[PDB]
């Protein structure tokens, strides 16, 4: 029922005789199918996510400069020492500059500098390298009970492809997922930036110009290449300065252009994952087909309302007394159109029940219940130019 | 455009067993998107129906919603003593804002009952400060409607009035009427006076005092 | 599944401040969150929403400009940081919360037990406890703030008969009420009356006999 009311559904039918019936799930999208005597039911795509993901490398895209330090000599004592340039979270730099009386200098020339900052980052994006076989899939199973927008969730793999869910009054169904998504996890790296995410080229990756960690470091601090964002500057033998780069942030982004993106509503992978399924239902049965038909009268508690893909939601409450029941439906005195929430049956009176139906082209008539008071709707389906 | 709900009426007194009908205008169709609260003083409201005609969760069935349209209907079959509160009606309809009704008080219909009046003077600890409080209560009344004024030397009033809530047990108000002075004035006039008018009163009561006692 | 609001107190006019709404016992990303209002004598008033994400953020005109909702669901916290606060935003604030699917929609809800905000220039001040002295007497509480204050009589003793009026402001801005008990004339005699008040913001505590 989950179905009803997303503009990206298909309608999946079962081919006359075969059990299989094939699907295809995505983000964003939902599928409903249908076979002769077999309960209509609603399949949806609710999260992909890549488990046991090695970090290969962590790269900085944003970095400061803190605690500045700097030692001199004077000309001829020899070259300057810092404990600093034995910190890897330093980064560090020797140059020459005018040394002299006027400076603390007993002697006029050339006096050694060393400047050490420390390097810290602001921002990363780091490179996962994914298993295919470890992407697990979400998939939820919503039944067309007539009761209100109830849903087994079920967990795939590319390796455990193949599950039987369990209805809850239905029975059970077997589907048999394909490791077969528009993902090849092979020599592409999962690059997570913040929020934003996108699948890379692994030679690609290894070559970015920036600082980097191992995926073997344990979230240190001894950021390797630290030169990339970092820049000395000593023109006129008066003084070394320390600059940072600037963030290469919006930067990224531009290069990962070219790129797989991959989105990330409420921080999970949400985005690129298809999966192909095959459904068998020789094992479904129709809920309450052992029921009797409804005797009483029916109610319109909301107006008849029309869904994007021409079908129709009806919500009737019953008025009778037979309940639990088989509700008579029915669309001039032979049949039209035809039901997607098959076998539609009341629980209590008081609970509405949602019929969704696919009227016919033109005028039909929503025939609910038997007489007296036997509902007579009209619908009008007209007809669509180019 | 803005979606006003209308409550109607604003006051709804019935007795426990009774059948209250609630009624809540939406100003254009808010289709069926129509909720229904309880609410009573020193609680949180709560929510009752749901999508003009469903139940929330642990909601007893005496509770009953319907739609027509832009006029919605609240209906308590067997009315209870602790259905006795404020209802009110909010729109969820599209898009914020999620208004409300003004709301509609359900109160316990009992037998009218005049009010017994009593007049206090100010206190003598009192006029040491150079103010003068002139109180007149008006007790165990029914229906609510009370009119209460002061006269000073027979002159016509300076006074703020305060009502209880409706009895637990025996279903009356009471009400305090307050008259504020400064001694100088207070101290140049003789006679005070606070005349009541209520339904269960033929005429009016007055109960007074003179300031030389 | 709860809501527990904090934040609320004494304020300035033309002052500022926040308010705080602590979920616990479901998942709070997945609920839209609001801020409703009941002034008092007053009905309720729907102020502000924010997306389940935090996203998106509404504001009835009422506020729109002066208070700014907010989010943390690392810590199941919603914030009413509220400034520009003036007398008129004086009210019981709730926070509701619904189950959403959709920016602010919501079906079922759960509400807050509410917090009070007082807007308002008057200081703290405890308030004079005069006498008024089937037979009637009981004590008049006049010229206190803030609110509220609680009346007893004979220490709890004497409840069968009892009157406590809501308090009303004054044009001073500061409080008053009556507490009442109607007695047995012969009672006059033989029983001693006093009433125990106490104003907790003031430090006040009063027992007068009413004779
Ligand atoms: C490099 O410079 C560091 C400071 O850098 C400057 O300020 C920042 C903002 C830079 O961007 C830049 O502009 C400047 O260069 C300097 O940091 C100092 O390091 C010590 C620890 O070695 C810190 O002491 C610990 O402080 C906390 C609480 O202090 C906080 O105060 C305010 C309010 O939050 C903040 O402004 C501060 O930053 C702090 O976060 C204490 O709780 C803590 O006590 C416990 O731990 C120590 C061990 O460190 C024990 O001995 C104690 O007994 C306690 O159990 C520390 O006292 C100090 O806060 C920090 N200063 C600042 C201003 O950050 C650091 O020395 C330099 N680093 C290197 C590698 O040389």
């Amino acid at each position: 029922m989950r179905c009803i009311g997303i503009s990206n559904r298909d309608f999946v039918e079962g081919v006359s005789g075969g059990s299989w019936v094939d699907i295809v799930l995505e983000h964003g999208s939902c599928v409903t199918t249908m076979a002769k005597n077999k309960p209509t039911l609603d399949f949806e795509l609710i999260k992909t996510e890549a488990k046991q993901p090695a970090t290969l490398r962590k790269y900085c895209i944003e970095a400061k400069l803190t605690n500045t330090t700097t030692e001199s000599r004077c000309p001829t004592q020899g070259e300057p020492s810092l404990n600093e340039e034995q910190d890897k979270r330093f980064i560090c730099k020797h140059s020459m500059v005018d040394r002299g009386w006027g400076n603390g200098c007993g002697l006029f020339g050339k006096g050694g500098i060393v400047t050490c900052a420390k390097f810290t980052c602001k921002k990363n994006m780091e490179g996962k390298i994914v298993q295919p076989e470890n992407l697990e899939y979400t998939i939820v199973i919503t039944p067309h009970s007539g009761e209100e927008h109830h849903g087994k969730e079920i967990k795939i793999t590319p390796q455990s492809s193949t599950t039987e869910a369990e209805l809850t009054g239905y029975g059970t169904v077997t589907m048999e997922c394909s490791p077969r998504t528009g993902l090849d996890f092979n020599e592409m790296v999962l690059l997570q930036m913040e929020d934003k995410a996108w699948l890379v080229h692994r030679q690609w990756f290894l070559d970015l110009p920036l600082p980097w960690l191992p995926g073997a470091d344990t979230q240190g601090s001894n950021w390797i290449q630290k030169e990339t964002l970092v820049t000395f500057k000593n023109p006129h033998a008066k003084k070394q300065d320390v600059v940072v780069l600037g963030s290469q942030e919006g930067a990224m982004h531009t290069a990962l252009t070219g790129a797989t993106e991959i989105q990330m509503s409420s921080g999970n992978l949400l985005f690129t994952g298809h999966l192909k399924c095959r459904l068998r239902m020789d094992k479904l049965q129709l809920k309450g087909m052992s029921y009797s038909m409804c005797t009483g009268k029916f109610k319109i508690v909301k107006e008849i309302a029309e869904t994007q893909h021409g079908t129709i939601v009806i919500r009737v409450q019953y008025e009778g007394d037979g309940s639990p029941c088989k509700i008579p439906f029915e669309i001039k005195r032979h049949v039209l159109g035809r039901l997607i929430t098959v076998n539609p049956i009341v629980t209590e009176k008081d609970s509405p029940v949602n019929i969704e139906a696919e009227p016919p082209f033109g005028d039909s008539y929503i025939i609910v219940g038997v007489e007296p008071g036997q509902l007579k709707l009209n619908w009008l389906r007209p007809l669509e130019s180019r | 455009s803005e979606i006003v709900l209308t409550q109607s009426p604003a006051t709804l007194s019935l007795s426990p067993g009774e059948r209250a009908t609630l009624s809540c205008r939406a100003s254009q169709s808010i289709s069926t998107f129509l909720a229904w609260y309880q609410h009573k003083p020193g609680q949180a409201p709560r929510l009752l129906i749901y999508d003009a005609s469903t139940r929330a969760t642990g909601v007893p069935a005496r509770f009953s919603g319907s739609r027509s349209g832009t006029d919605f209907t609240l209906t308590i079959s067997t009315l209870e003593p602790e259905d006795f509160a404020v209802y009110y009606c909010q729109q969820r309809y599209n898009w914020p804002p999620y208004t409300f009704g003004q709301g509609t008080k359900v109160e316990i219909k009992r037998t009218v009952a005049a009010p017994s009046v009593f007049i206090f003077p100010p206190s003598d600890e009192q006029l040491k400060s150079g103010t003068a409080s002139v109180v007149c209560l008006l007790n165990n009344f029914y229906p609510r409607e009370a009119k209460v004024q002061w006269k000073v030397d027979n002159a016509l009033q300076n006074s703020q009035e305060s009502v209880t809530e409706q009895d637990s047990k025996d279903s009356t108000y009471s009400l305090s009427s307050t008259l504020t002075l400064s001694k100088a004035d207070y101290e140049k006039h003789k006679v005070y006076a606070c005349e009541v008018t209520h339904q269960g009163l033929s005429s009016p009561v007055t109960k007074s005092f003179n300031r030389g006692e | 599944v709860q809501l527990v609001e904090s934040g609320g107190g004494l304020v300035q006019p033309g002052g500022s401040l926040r308010l705080s709404c602590s979920a616990s016992g479901f998942t709070f990303s997945t609920y839209s969150m609001h801020w409703v209002r009941q002034a008092p004598g007053k009905g309720l008033e729907y102020v502000s929403a924010i997306t389940g994400e935090g996203d998106s953020a509404f504001y009835a005109d009422s506020v729109k400009g002066r208070f700014t909702i907010s989010r943390d669901n690392s810590k199941n916290t919603l914030y009413f940081e509220m400034n520009s606060l003036r007398p008129e935003d004086t009210a019981v604030y709730y926070c509701v919360g619904g189950y959403s699917n959709f920016y602010y929609y919501y079906t079922m809800d759960v509400w807050g037990q509410g917090t009070t905000v007082t807007v308002s220039s008057a200081s703290t001040k405890g308030p004079s406890v005069f006498p008024l002295a089937t037979a009637a007497l009981g004590c008049l509480v006049k010229d206190y703030f803030p609110e509220p204050v609680t009346v007893s009589w004979n220490s709890g003793a004497l409840t069968s008969g009892v009157h406590t009026f809501p308090a009303v402001l004054q044009s001073s801005g500061l409080y008053s009420l009556s507490s009442v008990v109607t007695v047995p004339s012969s009672s006059l005699g033989t029983q001693t009356y006093i009433c125990n008040v106490n104003h907790k913001p003031s430090n006040t505590k009063v027992d007068k006999r009413v004779e």
